[PDB]
């Protein structure tokens, strides 16, 4: 998962 | 109440095949702080799918930790919608989380795999947000  | 430390909003896109833009859903309170689904094309390709947390907000002092689940709801099987896990601590400068490769353009918009109907897929979300802090002191 990560930012957009 | 808005209170509320966890909850499970969905939000339905429409006209899914043509998306080109990321796409925001209406705000769902819990912890009083505004989350939303934030689905986006990534590369057709794949379907990116965030969890929004208090974006709007000029404040850069608050943060607030949460998990969640984002799912993909299959409308003909729900043990066949797609989901996975997150955990992180939402601040100003890191406000979204998720995975910009969450499922194969190809497979959500399949038409015999039950993501899609009349051009529609639905997201679901259930985050569970601890106290929230530098926000309502």
């Amino acid at each position: 998962a990560h930012s957009s | 109440t808005s209170w509320r430390s966890e909850a499970t909003f969905q939000f339905t896109v429409e006209r899914f095949s043509r998306l080109s833009e990321s796409v925001l859903s209406p705000p769902c309170f819990v912890r009083n702080l505004p989350w939303k689904i934030m689905v986006m094309p990534r590369f057709q390709k794949s379907v990116g799918f965030f969890l929004q947390c208090n974006a709007e907000s000029d404040s850069t002092s608050w943060s607030c930790h949460a998990q969640a689940v984002l799912k993909i709801i299959n409308y003909r099987d729900d043990e066949k919608s797609f989901s996975r896990r997150i955990s992180h601590l939402f601040f100003h400068k890191e406000n979204d989380w998720g995975f910009s490769n969450f499922m194969a353009w190809s497979e959500v918009t399949d038409p015999e795999k039950g993501f899609i109907d009349d051009d529609k897929v639905t997201f679901e979300v259930f985050v569970q947000a601890d106290a929230p802090h530098g926000v309502a002191w």
